[PDB]
């Protein structure tokens, strides 16, 4: 019986009011400005390498996911902004490579695809990096890799920082031979040149597609990805006309996986929201100093707005509850303000409920700067936040992090962090990730230098102090801001808010692709 | 109510049987019906729309008429027999 | 019944030969030049560090693991030189942190201690990768952890590369709540400050070890490391008057964890090699042109010199057989030239064979330039090098490798490079390791602008080609120095040629600490 | 989704072709043959054995089984020719057994009833092969086994051959036990006399139904099935009046054995193919010299004539790849002439593929005679046909075999021969099996005898020589002819080509009763 009607978050906001049409304001300016950052990396290498990319008969590298996926699916795509501004002079779209997620025959599969008209292909060391983190998603998850190589060969300037370390480029092979002997199928369609080294891509994989012209692989027709590479080598177990026979072959080869996808968690019919998402920009706006409420969050991305808050006068802090997106179920770890001891404790009680029942979790991560609280007795907050963060690494539920917010210090590890291995995370446009935010920093060390100056004697001045301050802040606010982040693959994408609830809508579909295990804890330091 | 449109969906080569079957055996009978002349003998070199065959089906006459300038290898009818709609009239020399 | 006479490895060198003259020589003096090293690095900081550190009652940090360890016990250090020249004008000995493996109570752990002299004991970049690797060692040995917590938090001015990413300093904790789960035991001694953020890691330790005045946790002695962190608060297990006390209380700890080793191995009684280990001086050398048959390297450091070589006369450029190390069965795996199809496939052969009796992986990493070679067919070489590649990433079996050569290319991944997780990894002060050899680089760039020249029709001279060579050949040369890839760690440390056996002995037995799994392999490519 | 258009198999053949109709005309006479023959088996015993039979009340024995299985439903009899000519003056229809899968109560079983109008049901050589057969069909599927229990004993002229040996009378009993202990229902309906030594196999059976007044149970009707076995023995489970009661009763025990068929395959739609099935007469005909497209054969008995080829251009004389049949996926593996070092390769890959998707395997033997090739340096076939044969005997996923033609040699193991425990094993009228082809045979016998004849300086004559090839011809035809093989057992049954598809599609369907193990290879001889 699921007929009682159930109370309902969310409220309506005041479209009226100063503070909303300001935070409306600046939240769309920046939802614009990276809408159209997107645009420009969509071009890739630029008009001259398309223009050469297509003479030659090649599709152009979205164009060969377009038709790979299934018509109409939606396509989630993976670390846009990798390599954006990374390099000094050197302006390197997307890494170089596209990965995301898209259905192919019906099936979830990741799809790693190099773009050729980005210098050539060659990998730059945030390329390699990329591609490990496409293959760490699809290990986790137990979807089918597929991967549309053309490429260039490692960049040889940058040499140190691709090929001897255990995250370089030799952990490519590795993680294909890994999750071959799992039967996590992986697919390679050459459909360009294969370089030294790149050889191998093909080869490890379980099945291999290569194009009749355009195709090479060596260790350039005749040397490799020749009539010789697909019949006398017998490297290549398909041979393609072309750019679409080979995508059509593809969808067969994946049809062929003998795959059905099957659920561990329980369903329930999915329903919209309650309140536009478009409002989220009022609501949050770009100002981490004010203050908004999770909950005005959370009404706008769950199925109904239906949300079973747990322990809600206790550690108030923190926000806890249990409900579902697009029918899956989930638990919600959301921020409210300073961590408490309490705060800690509820969290770890909650996380232990919902590994028991098999429950995916969410964390909404926005952790607040110590501008009100110089110290607040933190040595309280050691003993109880550790107990948080043990309980978060232990638990084997699919885990999804989204930073609205500040991420600083550690708040960030007790809410499942980059380094917590979350299935996937995601930041809004407004974020701010540092060791401390940039005015604490600047005071610290203020103090040092004040004090020295004071055994020394020599005057610090109160310019002193202020010429000290300013670069720090800035250092600080340049390396906070989310493009800095996510150029370097830190999360997986910036995404608008009003597409929060379709993106952990897809996430969690293909994270509920592998079956969920038993968790194991650790010592509770009581 | 205003009309009927047909649009044609291109098909990919690869689905389309490459290197289909190239040579076609004479023009196959329009439909079931009797052979009433013969103009070809077994080895008879023949220009394209050189009359082969005069076929009567349901009262209606139809003239067989020679696709290629090439030579009859063999005729697969004679005159009086009924010939089945679509079957091979006359076989000719792989060129 | 072991009594057959059998044949040993093994030839007497010509020690009046002028070859082996000049080969000690120029070994010697590489070793010499590494001993002298190590000895500034044991200094730490300095003199005047170190007086104040004496100065306030505390041990030395290497003085700490001396008591800590069983008296006279053998201690095996991991990457000394860990930050030698890695930072432009700071230097930092070892990297701030001394870990090793060493006996307590007779049960190998692993020892993390932080050196305070250095920097004040702040973490660097290399200082957290230092400690990552040493619990990615203990875990996959199964070794306890003891934690001498001596530190000041981490470097503000590379912050970014020490907080955010997953393999920065959040890892750490990460790591030990894992390895908790597992029943590895984690104790943690505080013998000095734990600064902001180090306080979780005596409390997400099992059990915890605090000095009475000196240590000081809090997230100095009344906020934390007072009496009422181990009596109010509770975080402390057991207090300690003085840094003696607590590595007296260390030992008890270890000695109650309820532990006995347990070997899943055959074993014979050891013996010496037939030739002294000195030879292997002249016999090697520090000319990476000329050849030497590594045959010779094995007679001088298995049990006896008694060695069983498979498949002799095929792929002969590879050595393959079975031999034992203090006792415990070893499968060698060494180059002897170059790599072809006969020798991968011979490779693979044998690998299937150890891991199917569950016998330990030795590999001896001598890869060869291709001044001799310019192509060969490569492509041939590509077809069944990844059949070697995809065989040693899914073996189970401890690995081990020891690079007494080159390592360049894909010769790297076949022979079990850093990417492929061996349990250790180590390098004789003559190896170099690049992508590709530095001349084979240089001329691989003039060709290209050769013929770009070419298509302007401007001349490139022959001066002009030589004059851009030369940078070229020095930078691949600087960067492929044995203390380029051990001050960021790449291995786990430059090893006398000489200390060869005792560092496979020691290091063979932590890794059977760790029952041996049952190996899974991919498809194979035939 | 599952909407893309694909290419299908299968051409027209020429009707008016004089090959097609030779062929045609002489498959023709070979079903025909095949189906008089049969005719008369059916009759077994014969008129008066059969008039006898019915005058005590007895229903015969192919109307118990048209009684027990589910009316309209299909019945697949196995070995129906076992014991043709197989005894030099003794006519043994069908061996004295009748054999075969049919569905009762929905569920699919193996039923097993002695003809007793043949030699009164005694129990000739061949007899205990034929069962020993069935219930190993039944253990490796998982069918209930019903015995329709009317034997008159051993044939005592013939014990040594009946039971001494394993596979003797004796390994009846064995194998009801072994069932038994498996929850595989074994159920016994005693409907005629039990002979001494048959008792046991009601006693063995779990539940046991016998008739009123015919049965009788004794290691007549005081001694042994009488109301003194139903009531004062209680070795009778169930008391039936007549054969059609005992029927009935059969039919209730089978429904309450809470069994509920579970798929551990992917199933699709069905679909006919898209050629007729009786054009295989004129495709393939009677002569084994001449060699027709495998292909052509695959075209007319898959779904829709659909198949995706595997390595189409490499080892060409094989063909391999993936279709279905009724739905089931199936790996296909077919001769197209003669193997060679890469077609054994590119079968040992493909069958890891079905063994890794857990994907049943077909067989479609056709080995050539080596009149076209006398040795081809066959030393190089060795090398690699064993990696075949070990992965063929290693594969644990359902096995069937068709032979279609010729089945000569070490290839008859490498493609799934007897010895190799397919799950089912067919032969078309035209087949022909021996060591070697006789005309290959006799060569070798005239080389042998003409050089020994060249020693002693004998002349050995044409005339001579050709006297001592005929006989050798002659016995080489008689043995290889289909008859001989299936009179004994050495498949399942011969089976007219036009039912190819339904035969196939029973046996897979029945094979699928079993969970699907997963596949343990030994080492692969790179
Ligand atoms: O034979 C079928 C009806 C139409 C053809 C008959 C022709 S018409 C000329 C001649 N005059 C007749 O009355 N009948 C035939």
């Amino acid at each position: 019986y699921h007929g009682d009607s159930v109370a309902s978050l969310g409220t309506q906001p005041d479209l009226g009011s100063a503070l909303y049409q300001e935070n409306y304001k600046q939240m769309k300016a920046l939802v614009n400005q990276l809408h159209e950052r997107v645009e420009h990396i969509k071009l890739g290498g630029g008009e001259k390498a398309r223009a050469l990319h297509i003479s030659r008969g090649k599709l152009l590298p979205r164009e060969r996911i377009d038709n790979l996926i299934d018509p109409g699916s939606p396509f989630l795509e993976l670390s846009q902004f990798a390599g954006y501004q990374l390099y000094d002079n050197e302006e390197v779209p997307g890494g170089g490579i596209i990965t995301g997620i898209g259905r192919v025959s019906g099936v979830e599969c990741m799809i790693i695809a190099n773009d050729a008209t980005v210098k050539g292909g060659a990998y730059y060391p945030v390329t390699v990096k990329k591609q490990l983190r496409a293959q760490e998603i699809a290990m986790q998850n137990r979807l089918p890799c597929i991967y549309l190589v053309d490429s260039g060969g490692a960049y040889l300037p940058r040499q140190a920082d691709v090929f001897p370390d255990r995250d370089h480029f030799g952990r490519t092979f590795y993680n294909q031979a890994i999750m071959s002997s799992k039967n996590i199928a992986q697919i390679a369609v050459v459909m360009g040149s294969c370089t030294a080294g790149g050889a191998y891509v093909p080869a490890m994989a379980d099945e291999n597609i290569i194009v009749r012209k355009q195709g090479t692989i060596f260790l350039a027709e005749d040397l490799g990805g020749a009539d010789l590479h697909c019949r006398k080598s017998g490297v290549s177990d398909h041979w393609a006309l072309d750019d679409h026979h080979a995508l059509h072959l593809t969808r067969k080869v994946v049809r062929n996986l003998n795959y059905q996808k099957k659920l561990d968690v329980t369903i329930e019919p999915s329903e919209e929201p309650l309140f536009p998402a478009d409002e989220l920009y009022g609501i949050v706006g770009a100002n981490l100093k004010r203050s908004f409420d999770v909950r005005e969050v959370i009404a706008r991305i769950v199925d109904g707005s239906r949300f079973t808050e747990f322990k809600a006068f206790y550690g108030d802090t923190l926000v806890t509850g249990f409900a579902r997106i697009f029918g899956y179920p989930v638990g919600i770890v959301g921020n409210n303000g300073v961590l408490f001891s309490e705060s800690a404790k509820k969290g770890t009680h909650f996380v232990q409920l919902c590994c028991q029942r098999n429950i995916p979790l969410l964390f909404l991560q926005n952790i607040t700067g110590f501008m009100v609280g110089r110290e607040y007795e933190a040595e309280g907050i050691a003993k109880d936040g550790a107990k948080m963060v043990a309980a978060v690494a232990c638990a084997q539920v699919p885990k999804i992090t989204l930073i609205i917010g500040g991420s600083y210090g550690a708040g960030n590890y007790g809410m499942c962090g980059r380094a917590y291995s979350p299935r996937f995370l995601y930041i809004w446009p407004n974020a701010r990730i540092s060791v401390m935010g940039g005015e604490q920093a600047a005071n610290v060390l203020a103090t040092i230098t004040k004090d020295q100056r004071a055994r020394e004697g020599k005057q610090f001045s109160s310019a002193d102090e202020a010429a000290l301050k300013e670069p720090i802040i800035k250092k600080f606010e340049e390396e906070g801001n989310p493009y800095y982040s996510s150029a370097r693959v830190w999360d997986d994408g910036i995404i608008d808010p009003a597409d929060t609830r379709l993106v952990l809508g897809l996430s969690f579909s293909a994270a509920l692709n592998a079956p969920i295990e038993k968790t194991d804890f650790g010592i509770f330091r009581m | 109510k205003e009309g009927s449109i047909e649009i044609d969906i291109p098909v990919p080569k690869y689905l389309s049987s490459v290197s289909s079957q190239e040579t076609q055996g004479g023009p196959l009978a329009p439909m079931t019906g009797t052979i009433e002349k013969v103009f070809v003998k077994a080895g008879d070199k023949v220009k394209a729309g050189d009359s082969l065959m005069v076929m009567i089906a349901m009262k209606m006459e139809h003239t067989i008429k020679s696709p290629k300038d090439g030579t009859v290898k063999k005729v697969f009818y004679r005159e009086g027999a009924q010939a089945n709609r679509h079957t091979p009239l006359v076989e000719f020399e792989e060129e």
